[PDB]
């Protein structure tokens, strides 16, 4: 399928909030759990946060306990993700991919540069 | 959680020979939960070796390796031109999902 | 339920349990067998019913079939090809969730297992020739492994409960049969009857003869059954041949 | 004082051994193998419990009669409780035995031995003979005669 196209990113302010929408189509979204990962320039990959489409469950690591929110919509097949009060250290490039679902894990997103700016 | 550590940071290994790479962890994660992606420069990662023994689509049966417990080993057969890529260890047992330290595989002339 | 590497085994005998209610339900996601169709499960009678129960990972439910390989199919459980039974597997996502890690299974074993073998042991398998004992070390491996049945997993990673039923085809005197159908009764009509094996034709009437508390049907002479008592009511009746001439 | 009978074919837990015991309140029958026990005891015997594949629980002086028969794995016990006592020490008279229970055990049976309450019984045998029976008007056996005993018979 069209390989999990992501919402375009851009420069933001340290104190705003950017929304990533990994809307897609091509396979069932009522049983496939989504996931969000990020990579800073030349740094180890880190899983940001996943959502469970089976019951639309939210759980994610404790590195940022209360500043990550994910909303799923199987109606128009969209995956909304945002963070509250982003800092200048949060510049990275993000993927939306498939974790937890059927064994053959594949279909990594095309990626989107979610960068911050101060100029 | 358990952090994934790669013993070698970079392999400036010439063309032709056959070496091994290691993924080390503080504790045993699973017999088959881990997997390895390949993040090409300016691209998206792709998985070849899953279940710690099985191979995904597109593998020429060249990339291999075995291990269990707190340390796992991935082996090769003979280096070629397309091996200049990136590798990342993974774990999925515990609730916090982490990635491997990464190895900047490169060839030497 | 017990883990796969120590599968729970139970024996059922001297009962009549309907099998229709099983495949007529909807919770059982997988109801797979070839030796007998679901329709004639209750029709036939069997002997030595054995039930094997365990909990496994979803993605390998295919591995429980006659003549298959795999870690679970070789080191934790064996299924002979000449298998006479059925398999019922269903999801237990909301019953085994958190994740939970109290499950274990056999990972390393010398070779395959004999059919219906219970593989229980605890040894430090060595991937080399140096003898290591007491503690794990280089090329010394732990035989078991756990399961990360996280409540927020997808398909193939949620724990599934599996029950396998086996039996023999009445190699001994019958022990467990299927339910037997029953109908109503009529009187003063030319009817053919099949009273618990005793079949015949005639007209049924009420009787005043007295049986002892242990006979089932009487007669007069020349193998001519005349009086039969209905098992439901324990009331003695009369058979009379239908008129002709 | 008579309690029960222990059957078998090898008198060892290696092979199936049927066991019947009276409890004075509920008779117990089981087929689970038990090791050899030369001197049974009781007070208000058991040495092995391997392969328990069946269980069952149920309920002039007295002269109780039993007949044990085994055909193709079916065990039949015919019982009678109150006989006629013409004279003591000699059971003269006529009696009829009724069928008690059928057991689909399949145990093979070669020998047995009875049990007493430590702190007088007669044993017979059977042959494939031919008999003539005169049924009463109600359905009971009132008289029987042999067919290979006397010329008059
Ligand atoms: C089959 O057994 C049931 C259970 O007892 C019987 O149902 C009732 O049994 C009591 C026993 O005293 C009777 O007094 C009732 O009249 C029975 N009710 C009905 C509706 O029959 C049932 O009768 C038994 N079957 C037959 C054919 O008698
Ligand atoms: C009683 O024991 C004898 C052996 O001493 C049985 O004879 C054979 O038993 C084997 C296994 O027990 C069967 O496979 C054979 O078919 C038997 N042979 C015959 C000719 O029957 C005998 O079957 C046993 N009886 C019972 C009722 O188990
Ligand atoms: C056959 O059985 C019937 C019914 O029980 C018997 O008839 C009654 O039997 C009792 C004793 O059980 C007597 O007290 C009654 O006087 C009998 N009544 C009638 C009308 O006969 C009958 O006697 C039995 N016949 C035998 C045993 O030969
Ligand atoms: C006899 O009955 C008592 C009371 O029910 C029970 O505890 C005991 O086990 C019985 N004896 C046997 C031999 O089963
Ligand atoms: C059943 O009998 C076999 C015969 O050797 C024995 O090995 C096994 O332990 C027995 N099992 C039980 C539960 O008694």
């Amino acid at each position: 399928e069209v390989q999990l196209e992501e919402s375009g990113g851009g420069l933001v302010k340290p104190g705003g909030s950017l929304k990533l929408s990994c809307a897609a189509s091509g396979f069932t979204f009522s049983s496939y759990t989504m996931s969000w990962v990020r990579q800073s320039p030349e740094k180890r990959l880190e899983w940001v946060a996943e959502i469970s489409s089976g019951g639309t469950y939210t759980n994610y690591p404790d590195t940022a306990t209360g500043r990550f929110t994910i909303s799923r919509d199987n109606a128009k097949n969209t995956l909304y993700l945002e963070m509250s009060s982003l800092r200048s250290e949060d510049t990275a490039m993000y993927y939306c991919a498939n974790f937890g679902n059927y064994e053959e894990i594949a279909y990594w997103g095309q990626g989107t540069l979610v960068t911050v700016s101060a100029a | 959680q358990i952090v994934l550590t790669q013993s070698p940071a970079i392999m400036s290994v010439s063309l032709g020979e056959r070496v091994t790479m290691t993924c080390t962890a503080s504790s045993s994660v699973s017999s088959s939960y881990l997997h390895w992606y390949q993040q090409k420069p300016g691209s998206s990662p792709k998985l070849w070796i899953y279940s710690t023994s099985n191979l995904a689509s597109g593998v020429p049966a060249r990339f291999s390796g075995s291990g269990s417990g707190t340390s796992y080993s991935l082996t090769i057969s003979s280096m070629e031109a397309e091996d200049a890529a990136t590798y990342y260890c993974h774990q999925y047992h515990r609730s916090p999902y982490t990635f491997g330290g990464g190895t900047k595989l490169e060839i030497k002339r | 339920f017990a883990s796969v590497y120590a599968w729970n085994r139970k024996r059922i005998s001297n009962c009549v349990a309907d099998y229709s209610v099983l495949y007529n339900s909807a919770s059982f996601s997988t109801f797979k067998c070839y030796g007998v169709s679901p329709t004639k499960l209750n029709d036939l009678c069997f002997t030595n019913v054995y039930a094997d129960s365990f909990v496994i990972r979803g993605d390998e439910v295919r591995q429980i079939a006659p003549g298959q390989t795999g870690k679970i199919a070789d080191y934790n459980y064996k299924l002979p090809d000449d298998f006479t039974g059925c398999v019922i597997a269903w999801n237990s996502n909301n019953l085994d969730s958190k994740g939970n890690y109290n499950y274990l299974y056999r990972l390393f074993r010398k070779s395959n297992l004999k059919p219906f073998e219970r593989d229980i042991s605890t040894e430090i398998y060595q991937a080399g020739s140096t003898p290591c004992n007491g503690v794990e070390g280089f090329n010394c491996y732990f035989p078991l492994q756990s399961y990360g049945f996280q409540p927020t997993n997808g398909v193939g990673y949620q724990p599934y409960r599996v029950v396998v039923l086996s039996f023999e085809l009445l190699h001994a005197p019958a022990t467990v049969c299927g339910p037997k159908k029953s109908t109503n009764l009529v009187k003063n009509k030319c009817v053919n009857f099949n009273f618990n094996g005793l079949t015949g034709t005639g007209v049924l009437t009420e009787s005043n003869k007295k049986f002892l508390p242990f006979q089932q049907f009487g007669r007069d002479i020349a193998d001519t059954t005349d009086a039969v008592r209905d098992p439901q009511t324990l009331e003695i009746l009369d058979i009379t041949p239908c008129s002709f001439g | 004082i008579i309690r029960g009978w222990i059957f078998g074919t090898t008198l060892d837990s290696k092979t199936q051994s049927l066991l019947i015991v009276n409890n004075a309140t509920n008779v117990v029958i089981k087929v689970c193998e038990f090791q050899f026990c030369n001197d049974p005891f009781l007070g208000v015997v058991y040495s092995s419990a391997n392969n328990c594949t069946f269980e069952y629980v149920s309920q002039f002086k007295n002269l109780r009669e039993f007949v044990f028969k085994n055909i193709d794995g079916y065990f039949k016990i015919y019982s009678k409780h109150t006989p006629i006592n013409l004279v003591r020490d000699l059971p003269q008279g006529f009696s009829a035995l009724e069928p008690l229970v059928d057991l689909p055990i399949g145990i093979n049976i070669t020998r047995f031995q009875t049990l007493l309450a430590l702190h007088a019984y007669y044993v017979g045998y059977l042959q494939p003979r031919t008999f003539l029976l005169k049924y009463n008007e109600n359905g009971t056996i009132t008289d029987a005669v042999d067919c290979a005993l006397d010329p008059l018979s």
